[PDB]
């Protein structure tokens, strides 16, 4: 839970004096592109819905083990279950990247979410598959305009990029 | 006559130690080159007649 | 020096000086005063020379600054400091002579053994003698730097 | 061993004649490339093992050789290699001062075929780690003298393979 | 941890929904303060060093019993002063950590949540750092937008020591 | 919606009978209904306080339940909901704590059991992230164990810790469970170390006097005429 | 193992081997069962040892760990606890070997040369291996503590 | 230089992975060979020079070489065979005692294929003289390290010729 | 006042003592 | 060089007599004291490079020795003031391995005092060195094994003032 504002700060109280000039030069361009970060995030979450469905449909159509009798995602409670968790995970990155850090993604949901995923059986490597797919229509959501204002969307591309990664990584 | 580590900058006969390491060269020779470079000159050579 | 090697290299040889090597003495013969003005150069601003460079040494390298690194506690950084003049005073020797005999026959010799057996990483003596060396060099006009930096570059290479 | 001079000296003697004006002009060819030879001579003396260590981190490090199961792994075959590679760039600094390859061919590429063949050393990885530390020293000492390490590090690779 | 922005995260959170529009005004709001806030942040760094100064000589000159009678807490010697002059430093340092997050959670998650058994056992009288605080809300000299930020700010640092 | 996971219950010291007797390793519990008078409201506001923060201080208070406690309007357990609904303990606990450890403190807090495995916070941690923690601490309350030992006017504790005849029972869960973890404090890096051992001064070591020295005629020489 | 160098022994002598190592070829034979239960438990909790050894040397040494140093960074910290593991992995060869011979031929050689290339300081890594020492002694029997920590001891007495 | 251990150890190592159960599987073979091992070791020591003396009276004695003509004629010649003889029967007690062939091939046929071509020495009779000595060892320390003794002395042979 | 040990000087070439303040004064 | 038991068997024959009881009670003095010896030899050897320049650390350092015109003061000075101190924790350890001191008077005390003498070595300052390396190595290996140290230490010291 932290606010690249309160890193800022918690680093420079790690530090113990005032913030620096250029950090000041940085964090003036952070507000200069907040503008692009806050509804970027939005933009990603309306058809939250939409990309959850469709990196699921993906992913049984690559694994066909996940919707056969004996796979993880088989009975429907685990199935509906897994769309719940394939949210989650999106929503969650849909945080950090309106905090702007990575940190309440890390903090919230990936860290123990490792240890859930061996313990209860399920497979950590289709779960990175699905949060990658996701990544990608996440940013062409975010990224394509229509009927919008042209404007600098690009850095997004990249740090909503960055947090797909870490997510899928993190599952492992 | 004593240990060569504290006369040398450096690993300072490398070269004939790794020629004897594939025996092109013999012990022998290996002999004559320590007594011919500089270290064993500036040793027993110079500061007696 | 110059005059010790080539009287020695003649000596072994069992000949006299050849002439080649006598012009060579003859040439740092009238190269000592540029010699001697590098020297003076490098004494008189050996202060700033020394306070500079362990000042951008310990920005460089921290850790040995830091918790657990061999220089730690104001007199480690000091004690430092004193090994830095001690080859900074090598460096003016060295200058002086016209040869790296003085500088490795008093102090690069047993250097590995001598700093591994006080603990300390000689990398960070090489980052120290860099340091000096773009304070000294950017100290001087420009053939003065290269002759002084040949000198510290010959104490940076014996280093590794 | 033989300089450009020494070359220049060498040839003039074979067929037995003097020094003619064709052999002036290489010679003061030489001496007007030497002056830089000098100073990027001591550039790579004084940063020789920045310059090894730059080479193996760009090419051997993260790879099957300083791996297990290559011939890089024991820490033995690392010194040795550490060895090696300054055994050719000491090499090739000195075929840069004479201004001639005669040298490389004279204690470096003599044996060195069939001892690489012999312990199974892969001349591939050699090469490859001499090639970065030949632009890791043009990025150092600069273009021209880059140029003259670049050819005396092209003669050790291909007496090497 | 109070910034508008974890909070948002916290209701979105708490009650388990995504983002909304709710949420996304916070942001554009963040701008009406953030677009001084981080100019009276630079500010306030330039003024700090007689800020501290000037707050000290106005509580020395408040409560002489402080400079006079020898103790532990009160500042008779260097010392006392030295950490005078660490409290104030704190104090000032906390305002502008305040001032550039946006919320009083920084203010209130390093002062506020001991402060009242620190006084307590440490013998220190809040109405001293009342002093240094109103000291320098007199003494900043903020303009317009970013001025008014501060004693809303600096009032509820007082709020809170009272 | 999806139910819970079936968790199979491990064995523990609660959910056997036990022959429980009047002892002080039982905790003093802590009744609404008989405290009556103005003092004991502070006992039993101080000792859920001691449950629920762990000794809060006057910034984590908060007065609206107590207030209204002592009116009595409220009960102890919608004052232990308003509690951990409150924001010092999201803060505290919610915050930095996972999903995983939250689970496992609030449970120890609440009902006063150690979880019975691993998979029953993962099984419990679904519904804190999907239906947020005023549902989670609500289905917490709402189950018949919390009710059966403490029911609506108890300070919960935790429950038969200690055995009779035992010097140690069990750790009291204050103790065991505080609110950082290794992986937070990783994050705040704490552990700076002190580096008061070892600092080598540099000055010239001592000698002991060798015998016949001068000086070891010194300190009696002082203390002579 | 004890083989080998009885058999280079009885070769550089150009002798049979002596009835004294043949008994220590045989006593060797029939340790055997201690050393493959000793090579066993390190085998088994090795990455037991490798967390705790290495929290306990960057709790010891916090220069490696500072910017600056050599093992800074995710990626530095994991390739020195892949040393470490190269080195309780040789630990491990030579305890079922009965001799430190493997040990040498692997990765005692030329230690000191390739950890000055790459920067490593050496007494650092022979802390760390001290810790390793400490703490599998601390897990095993004290009379099998005793003959692993021997093999420990001679890597640290060969690293230092 | 590497037993059976050592040859273990070292496949192990090119690979990269650490001890498992098939290691330990050979492992355990060369020590329930290698108690045996020692016992006949501790035989082929006490009566080497019996070995070898009914090895050359067996094959070598009354044939051209040890008559004038052949190459074990003089009495020098004599002395470099029965010496050549005991070097044979020593690296194969140390190869059956390591359980590996890598001594016979590091110090025995390193380079003795030439010296015998260049002074001459015929392979035949050297190879009937160790297979004369095999039989000879065989007979005297038993079955089953006679057949140890035998793959030994026939690494030698096969190095031989 | 003939003090039977060495004289009370200090600061000699080569200590590390005499380069004490400026190993302070260096970050 | 001779140690217990090589000086007991020298005793004996210098008497011509066979081994009588109390030959064979200071044998079993030996061969009860060898355990501890071998565990303090193993220990010291663990430890080399520590006790060496743990011992420095107390004596040695920053005294005038280390500064200029001290006998410690260049590099090469003290390079080679380590290698002695190494040599005299080496040569203690043997002397504590033998049990006798004549390795000490035959390799370390031969020509010590007319080398020091002749360098300008101080020899209190090492005699001082020499005794916090005793120091230091009895607060390594007991009490006992560490009395059994400083007594070749000693010898050391006696011999070298
Ligand atoms: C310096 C930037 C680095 C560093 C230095 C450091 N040096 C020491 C201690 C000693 N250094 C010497 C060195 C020399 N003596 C010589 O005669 C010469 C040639 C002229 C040299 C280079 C000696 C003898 C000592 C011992 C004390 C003494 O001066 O007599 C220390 C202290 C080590 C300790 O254990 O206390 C330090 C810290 N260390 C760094 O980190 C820098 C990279
Ligand atoms: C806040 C962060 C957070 C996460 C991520 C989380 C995950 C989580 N996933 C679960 C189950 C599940 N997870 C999956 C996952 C998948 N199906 C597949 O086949 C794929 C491999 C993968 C889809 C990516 C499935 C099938 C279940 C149901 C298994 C079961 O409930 O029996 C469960 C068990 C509870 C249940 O839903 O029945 C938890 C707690 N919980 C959290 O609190
Ligand atoms: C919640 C209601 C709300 C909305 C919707 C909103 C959007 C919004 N988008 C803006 C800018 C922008 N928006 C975009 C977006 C994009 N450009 C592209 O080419 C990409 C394809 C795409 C992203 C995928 C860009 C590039 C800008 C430029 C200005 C800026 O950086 O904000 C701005 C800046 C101020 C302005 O336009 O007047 C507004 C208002 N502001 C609001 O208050
Ligand atoms: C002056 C000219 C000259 C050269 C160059 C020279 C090389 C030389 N390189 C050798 C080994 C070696 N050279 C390498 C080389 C490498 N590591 C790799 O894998 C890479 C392909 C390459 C690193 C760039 C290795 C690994 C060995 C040792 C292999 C072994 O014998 O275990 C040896 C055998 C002895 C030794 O161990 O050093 C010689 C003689 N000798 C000379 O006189
Ligand atoms: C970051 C937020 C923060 C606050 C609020 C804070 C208060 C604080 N002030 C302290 C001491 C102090 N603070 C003062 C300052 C004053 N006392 C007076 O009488 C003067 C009127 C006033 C000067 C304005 C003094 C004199 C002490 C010394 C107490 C002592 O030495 O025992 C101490 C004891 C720590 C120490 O011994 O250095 C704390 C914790 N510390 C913090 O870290
Ligand atoms: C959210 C709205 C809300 C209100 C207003 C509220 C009032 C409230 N006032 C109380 C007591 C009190 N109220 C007063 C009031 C006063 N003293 C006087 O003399 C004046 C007549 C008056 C001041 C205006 C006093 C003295 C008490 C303490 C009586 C007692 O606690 O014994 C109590 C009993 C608990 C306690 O504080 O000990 C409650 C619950 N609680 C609430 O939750
Ligand atoms: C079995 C014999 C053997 C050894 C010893 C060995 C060492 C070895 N250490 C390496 C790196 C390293 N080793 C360290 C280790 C350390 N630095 C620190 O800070 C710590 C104190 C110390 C750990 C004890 C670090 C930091 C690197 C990376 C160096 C770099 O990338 O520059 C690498 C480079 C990566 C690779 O090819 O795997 C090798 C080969 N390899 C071997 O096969
Ligand atoms: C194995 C028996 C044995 C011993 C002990 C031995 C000692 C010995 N020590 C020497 C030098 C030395 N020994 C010292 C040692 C010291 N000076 C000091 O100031 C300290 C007090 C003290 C160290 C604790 C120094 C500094 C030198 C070098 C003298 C010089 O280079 O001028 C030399 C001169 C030649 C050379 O360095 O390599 C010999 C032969 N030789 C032997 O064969």
């Amino acid at each position: 839970m932290f606010d690249i504002f309160t890193r800022v700060v918690s680093q420079a109280d790690a530090r113990g004096e005032f913030i620096s000039s250029d950090k000041l030069e940085a964090l003036k361009k952070v507000v200069a592109e907040g503008t692009k970060r806050s509804d970027a995030v939005s933009r990603m979450t309306n058809n939250a819905s939409s990309i959850v469905t469709n990196a699921a449909r993906q992913l049984f159509a690559d694994q066909p083990q996940l919707i056969a009798p004996g796979g993880n995602a088989y009975t429907n409670r685990r199935m509906a279950a897994c769309l719940r968790d394939m949210e989650i995970i999106l929503r969650y990155v849909t945080y950090a990247t309106f905090t702007g850090d990575a940190s309440v993604l890390n903090d919230r949901c990936l860290n123990g979410l490792r240890e859930t995923y061996v313990a209860l059986g399920v497979p950590g490597a289709s779960v990175a598959a699905g949060v990658r797919a996701m990544g990608k229509a996440a940013v062409a959501i975010v990224m394509d305009p229509a009927g919008v204002t042209s404007g600098d969307c690009s850095s997004l591309q990249q740090e909503i990029e960055l947090y797909f990664e870490t997510a899928a990584k993190a599952v492992e | 006559e004593r240990d060569i580590e504290p006369y040398i900058v450096d690993a300072q006969f490398t070269a004939l130690e790794s020629k004897l390491g594939n025996r092109e060269i013999n012990m022998k020779e290996f002999i004559e080159g320590l007594g011919c470079s500089e270290l064993y000159q500036k040793e027993f050579y110079t500061p007696y007649p | 020096s110059i005059v010790t090697k080539s009287i020695v290299n003649a000596d072994a040889e069992a000949r006299y000086l050849s002439p080649g090597e006598l012009d060579r003495i003859k040439a740092f013969v009238t190269s000592g005063e540029s010699r001697l003005r590098i020297a003076e150069t490098l004494t008189g601003s050996r202060e700033r020379i020394i306070k500079s460079a362990g000042d951008a040494l310990f920005q460089k390298r921290p850790d040995v600054v830091s918790p657990g690194g061999n220089a730690y506690g104001e007199e480690m950084t000091a004690t430092c400091l004193r090994d830095m003049d001690y080859y900074l005073r090598l460096i003016t020797y060295g200058v002086v002579a016209g040869d790296v005999t003085p500088i490795e026959e008093i102090g690069l010799v047993g250097v590995r053994e001598m700093y591994k057996s006080l603990g300390t990483p000689v990398d960070a003596v090489a980052q120290a003698v860099r340091e000096m060396k773009a304070v000294a060099t950017g100290m001087m006009s420009g053939d003065d730097a290269a002759e002084a930096g040949a000198y510290f570059d010959y104490v940076i290479g014996a280093m590794e | 061993m033989q300089d450009a001079i020494t070359s220049v000296i060498n040839s003039a003697d074979v067929q037995g004649k003097y020094l003619d004006g064709s052999a002036m002009d290489k010679l003061k060819a030489y001496f007007t490339t030497g002056a830089l030879r000098v100073r990027a001579a001591s550039t790579i003396s004084a940063n020789a093992a920045a310059i090894v260590k730059e080479a193996v981190a760009k090419s051997l490090l993260y790879s099957d050789v300083t791996r297990p199961g290559g011939n890089m792994y024991t820490t033995r075959r690392y010194a040795a290699c550490i060895r090696d590679l300054d055994y050719y760039l000491r090499y090739a600094t000195y075929a840069m001062l004479a201004g001639d390859p005669s040298i490389l061919d004279e204690r470096v590429l003599n044996g060195l075929k069939e001892t690489y063949n012999s312990l199974g050393v892969p001349v591939g990885s050699t090469v490859q780690a001499i090639q970065a530390m030949k632009e890791v020293t043009a990025g150092l000492v600069g273009a021209d003298a880059g140029r003259e390490m670049g050819v005396y590090f092209d003669y050790i690779c291909s007496g090497l393979s | 941890m109070k910034t508008p922005l974890t909070e948002a995260v916290a209701l979105a959170d708490s009650q388990g929904r995504f983002l909304s529009n709710t949420e996304l005004q916070y942001l554009y709001g963040r701008l009406r303060q953030g677009a001084f806030a981080l100019e009276a942040a630079q500010t306030l760094t330039a003024k700090a060093d007689t800020l501290v100064n000037g707050a000290a000589q106005a509580v020395y000159s408040k409560f002489p019993y402080t400079t006079s009678t020898p103790g532990n807490n009160f500042a008779a010697d260097q010392r006392g002063k030295d950490k005078c002059a660490r409290d104030i430093g704190y104090y000032l340092r906390m305002v502008t950590y305040c001032l550039v997050a946006g919320g009083t959670g920084p203010m209130d998650e390093y002062l506020i949540a001991g402060v009242d058994e620190i006084n307590r056992t440490f013998d220190l009288s809040p109405s001293w750092y009342v002093e240094a605080l109103k000291h320098i809300k007199a003494n900043h000299g903020l303009t317009g937008d970013a001025a008014t930020e501060t004693n809303n700010y600096i009032d509820y640092a007082i709020n809170a020591l009272s | 919606t999806i139910p819970l996971l079936q968790y199979a219950p491990s064995s523990q010291n609660t959910r056997v009978a036990g022959y429980t007797v009047g002892g002080d390793e039982q905790p003093f519990v802590f009744t609404t209904d008989n405290v009556i008078s103005d003092s004991d409201f502070d006992v039993l506001i101080n000792a859920a306080y001691r449950q629920i923060f762990f000794h809060a201080f006057k910034c984590d208070r908060q007065q609206l339940l107590e207030s209204q406690l002592r009116n009595g309007q409220i009960t102890v357990r919608d004052f232990i909901r308003g509690l951990l609904l409150s924001e010092t303990f999201i803060d505290s606990f919610y915050n930095k704590n996972s999903n995983y450890r939250f689970v496992e403190q609030c449970i120890q807090r609440v009902l006063g059991r150690d979880p019975f495995s691993e998979q029953e916070k993962i099984a419990w941690s679904i519904v804190i992230c999907t239906k947020g923690l005023a549902a989670f601490v609500d289905q917490l309350l709402n189950t018949d164990e919390y009710m059966e030992n403490f029911g609506y006017d108890t300070v919960p504790y935790q429950r038969r810790r200690s055995l009779a005849s035992r010097e140690q029972g069990e750790i009291p869960f204050n103790i065991k469970s505080p609110r950082y973890d290794a992986y937070y404090r990783s994050q705040l890096g704490f552990p700076q170390v002190v580096w008061q051992n070892a600092v080598r001064r540099f000055r010239t070591p001592d000698r002991v006097p060798q015998a016949g020295d001068p000086a070891l005629f010194l300190n009696m020489a002082r203390s002579a005429q």
